[PDB]
């Protein structure tokens, strides 16, 4: 019987595909990391987020502020304020701008 | 000369102009803007063969900057003008192949901003369809030649004029809707068609 | 033509110049690099009389290579994928199959006939295939449309629509890179770069489409059983049971009742049902 | 072991360009002033050139058989356009540029399929024709006969379509052939 | 049914045409015979044979491979049937004399024999190569007769 | 008699009495006929030693 398709699903294989492409010497696009991050977006999945902006800045690519702020506003949403302040850690390490109308919610994040 | 205006009696401006490259076009665009028409149809055009890089880039002034646009030859020399349309439509992603398929879907849908993007290679089509555009209160900016009396496409330069192409013309465009011929969107929805 | 003339001299020759596994792979590359007509049904006859050949012939690493070539060149990706499932056995087998990256070039061919009809699942396996091998991905594998996608990217849902990147697109800057897109009146050649295949590429279809008609045509099997075989598949069920189990198909195909689904079974792969069906 | 001797026969549409290249001793042609359809191809049926286009005969019939007809603009290049106005566009335009596009837009006799035939994209007619097949074979069997034997014709029609498009793309002819712009002489 | 996608076809294809086979070689022998004008059975078993050479793929046998209403060889079909997992299926077709000729690939020996317009027709838009074989497609081109 | 003659395997008398004894230019008519309803009727021959398809003269 064939498993039935689901986003998350679609996001793990394509993660791993991804990940597998990397080991082969091939060179994801800007606007594949995009799209793989825009279909984690449409699954309520915080876990994916991490690893594909992991992934993409070791890339050597940066998403433009508003994808950071959608992220982190999502992952407020869902509740995962230690993957939103994981995921700002992984920005600053990689040397990417987290302007102050962004940066907020993550100082916000530790009302608790 | 600049920003010449059609001497004739209209119901909407048309204004002719030399502008063939961004720096003229951001200006005669930003200097009919400051007239704040009701909208604004934009003709314009590209040599062949030279300066390729400013292609798409006049048009991503035209399709920010213009209500309606309508991309046509100018001097395409051995290029084929639909792949200077093709080079024009890179700037705002769409392909020739874009274009032609919504023109089989019958729709040339608005882009990001809500705005319309037209083409056609027939520069003498290209013009009176634009000028067909307007309304009331509308203008219109055909560019690229100002002066230029020849059309350097393919193997000749062949008499052409847009101020001649236009003038008598718009003493007959409303013969089009006098006749029916809807023009409020560039696939023309002629009532029966037959 | 040349090729087979000396096939079938050997194949009804006698016992000292019958073919092997060789002459099965030298006919098979005559076939799938012909110049001008379809061949397909040439090569699955060779395939069907070198398994005739069981005995004495059996297949190699070039065997399944070639094959691959042919049900990829041609877009017969179903077939493709379990000559593909079979070469992963042996060494080298995607070297083989990248063929040096010449002939075109089968192995990026298969990788993108898996990425347009969305067999993720085996691409994946593709891919890891590749790795075993230390085989790199070849650059004709990683084709893009005017919408930049790879084979990352262009088989989740949005299947031609790019995703927000957080900025405008730099058009101006992309327009660099001639590849324009102008259709040109008809002819052999092709305007897609990625369309290398003999016919054209497989329909772009996302991997919810793939999984989709897969679900669907496994059902439709299951009804085609469950209709051909009557309620004593079920057994122990009422034929209400049937009928609603019937109809519970034909919709999904356009709670205990799942459970009677889970319970009736096929039997698509091992003859060893079917070898005793015909007693 | 075998003398192995090749020789094969190939027949099929002559090109135009072997037409002028005509030129039991020798042969010759006409220069034909308007294209012509080959009654083989139209005619005798089934429509082969129908079967490229998916037009009833009628309509290909219509399109040069009867003294009144129009199609559709040809499909490769930009067109706007689509009383009858016959008149009144030339007088919107100028004939110097009227006739250079009033082809592109409407047209009629065999000059119309051959435009439209040389237009024809073989392969997306192979991605449609499948699809719609697809279509019709998920689609559940009517009670219908008329209806039925029409679905079955259809498929038919949809398969016969597939096998010619796939050989044109995949054999050194052109299907704008099956219209002659000239015609050979003994 | 009771055999399934995977060999029903085959074996009931080969079931109709050994049973056809039967069937024909009977029912024309038996003619000449109760006429008393004897024949050998090897000259009517290769027109039979040419009778029930093909078989035709229906509309479920809709493939990459075959399309249907294709007419394929029986030795091809089985071949196809145990190799490809590709849709496969096809039954057997009893085709008339007439109907064997204007279906043998040498478009000569169709054209030369009836319909002949229709099939230079069709192989000239299929392209169609006949591969010089056979005889009465060699004695048209004064050939040494490949026999 | 053609089918005779072909029966016996005599096949060059065969050839005789269709080609010298009156390709054979009855072909070259049947190809010049074709060839004037606008059907290439080609003929070619490999050779068995190079490949080379070789036009024959029609």
């Amino acid at each position: 019987t064939p498993r039935r398709w689901s986003q998350e699903w679609e996001v793990e294989l394509a993660i791993v595909l991804m990940a597998k492409v990397i080991e082969l010497g091939g060179v994801p696009t800007i606007g594949d990391c995009a799209v793989i991050l825009r279909a984690a977006i449409r699954a309520p999945m915080p876990s994916s987020f991490l690893k594909i902006l992991q992934t993409t800045h070791s890339l050597g690519y940066a998403f433009g502020s508003p994808l950071y702020d959608e992220i982190i506003t999502l992952c407020l949403d869902l509740g995962e304020l230690d993957a939103a302040i994981a995921i700002v850690a992984d920005m600053e390490t990689t040397g990417i701008t987290v302007p102050d109308q962004t940066l907020d919610k993550v100082i916000s994040a530790r009302q608790s | 000369g600049r920003c010449e205006l059609i001497d004739e009696e209209q119901a909407f401006g048309v204004i002719v102009d030399h502008a063939n490259t961004p720096d003229g076009l951001s200006r005669l665009l930003d200097s009919v803007r400051e007239l704040k028409p009701r909208r604004i149809i934009t003709v314009i055009g590209c040599a062949g063969e030279n300066e390729r890089g400013k292609r798409p880039v006049m048009t991503k002034i035209a399709t920010e900057k213009s209500d309606v646009t309508m991309l046509t030859s100018d001097n395409p020399g051995n290029e084929d003008p639909l792949d200077i349309l093709d080079d024009m439509l890179s700037g705002i992603g769409w392909t020739m192949q874009e274009y032609l398929k919504h023109g089989e879907h019958d729709y040339y849908p608005p882009l990001s901003n809500g705005h319309r993007l037209f083409l056609h290679d027939v520069r003498r089509v290209a013009v009176r369809c634009a000028v067909a555009m307007g309304e009331e209160g509308d203008m219109v900016v055909v560019a690229g030649k100002g002066h230029e009396s020849y059309q350097l496409e393919g193997d000749k330069k062949e008499f052409y004029d847009d101020r001649e192409e236009c003038r008598e013309a718009l003493q007959y465009v409303d013969e089009l809707h006098q006749a029916g011929i809807d023009t409020s969107e560039f696939p023309w929805r002629l009532p029966e068609s037959h | 033509e040349v090729a087979y003339a000396t096939f079938e001299n050997m194949e009804y020759g006698e016992d000292f110049m019958k073919p092997d596994t060789e002459t099965y792979n030298w006919v098979i590359q005559a076939y799938t690099r012909a110049d001008s007509y379809d061949r397909v049904q040439d090569v699955a006859e060779l395939l069907g009389m070198m398994v005739e050949d069981y005995k004495r012939v059996q297949p190699n690493v070039k065997t399944h290579a070639l094959l691959v070539e042919c049900f990829t060149k041609y877009c017969v990706v179903k077939e493709a994928i379990r000559h593909f499932r079979a070469l992963k056995n042996f060494e080298g087998g995607t070297k083989v199959l990248h063929n040096a990256g010449n002939f075109e070039d089968p192995l990026s061919l298969y990788l993108r006939a898996l990425c347009r009809e969305g067999r993720i699942v085996e691409l994946i396996d593709a891919l890891d295939a590749m790795r075993r091998d230390n085989q790199p991905i070849p650059p004709r594998a990683m084709i893009m449309s005017r919408k930049y996608r790879t084979l990352v990217s262009s088989w989740i849902e949005p299947l031609q629509e790019e995703a927000e990147l957080g900025y405008e697109i730099d058009y101006l800057a992309r327009y660099v890179e001639r590849k324009r897109w102008v259709p040109r009146r008809g002819k052999t050649p092709l305007d897609p770069d990625a369309a290398g295949f003999i016919y054209s590429n497989p329909i772009e279809t996302s991997f919810k489409q793939r999984c989709l008609e897969d679900w669907k045509v496994h059902h439709r099997k299951l009804l085609r059983t469950l209709q051909s075989e009557g309620l004593p598949v079920l057994g122990d069920a009422s034929e209400s049971d049937y009928m609603r189990v019937m109809e519970r198909l034909r919709n999904i195909i356009k709670e205990e009742v799942d459970e009677l689904i889970c319970r009736i079974k096929l039997h698509e792969g091992d003859t060893e049902f079917w070898k005793r069906r015909f007693l | 072991i075998d003398r192995y001797k090749h020789q094969q026969l190939r027949i099929g549409l002559v090109s135009p360009q072997q037409i002028s290249a005509w030129a039991r001793y020798q042969m010759g042609y006409i220069k034909l002033t308007c294209p012509v359809t080959h009654v083989w191809y139209l005619k005798r049926l089934p429509s082969y050139i129908a079967n490229l286009l998916d037009k009833p005969l009628k309509e290909l019939e219509g399109l040069v058989y009867c003294d009144f007809s129009f199609a559709r603009p040809i499909t490769k290049k930009p067109t706007f356009l689509r009383q009858s106005w016959k008149y009144s566009i030339p007088l919107f335009f100028t004939t110097q540029g009227f006739e250079i596009f009033r082809n592109r837009e409407i047209s009629t006799g065999a000059g119309a399929i051959r435009e439209q035939l040389a237009d024809l994209d073989l392969r997306i007619i192979i991605e449609n024709s499948l699809v719609e097949w697809k279509q019709l074979g998920e689609e559940g069997p009517t009670g219908n006969e008329w209806e039925d034997r029409k679905i079955v014709r259809r498929k038919d029609f949809l398969v016969r379509r597939m096998e010619l498009a796939k050989h044109f793309i995949r054999t050194n002819i052109e299907p704008e052939w099956m219209v002659l712009c000239l015609l050979p002489v003994l | 049914r009771i055999l399934g996608i995977p060999w029903g076809f085959l074996i009931g294809a080969e079931l109709t045409i050994v049973q056809s086979r039967i069937s024909l070689v009977n029912k024309i022998q038996k003619v000449y015979r109760s006429q008393g004008v004897q024949i050998h059975n090897r000259h009517i078993e290769i027109i039979v044979r040419q009778i029930t050479s093909k078989v035709l793929v229906s509309e479920e046998g809709m493939s990459n491979v075959f399309l249907p209403g294709e007419l394929i060889g029986l030795l091809r079909a089985e071949r196809t049937g145990r190799a490809l997992e590709e849709a496969i299926c096809y039954r057997a077709v009893l085709l008339g004399i007439t109907r064997a000729s204007l279906n043998t690939q040498s478009f000569i020996s169709e054209a030369s024999f009836q319909e002949t317009a229709r099939v230079l027709a069709k192989a000239a838009l299929r392209g169609r190569i006949d591969w010089l074989k056979g005889l009465k497609e060699n004695v048209v081109l004064g050939g040494v007769i490949p026999a | 008699e053609v089918w005779a003659l072909e029966g016996f395997g005599v096949a060059h008398i065969l050839q005789e009495m269709l080609t010298y004894k009156s390709a054979p230019e009855s072909f070259r008519l049947l190809v010049r006929e074709l060839r004037s309803l606008a059907l290439e009727l080609n003929h070619f021959l490999v050779s068995e030693k190079n490949f080379q398809i070789n036009r024959k003269e029609v």
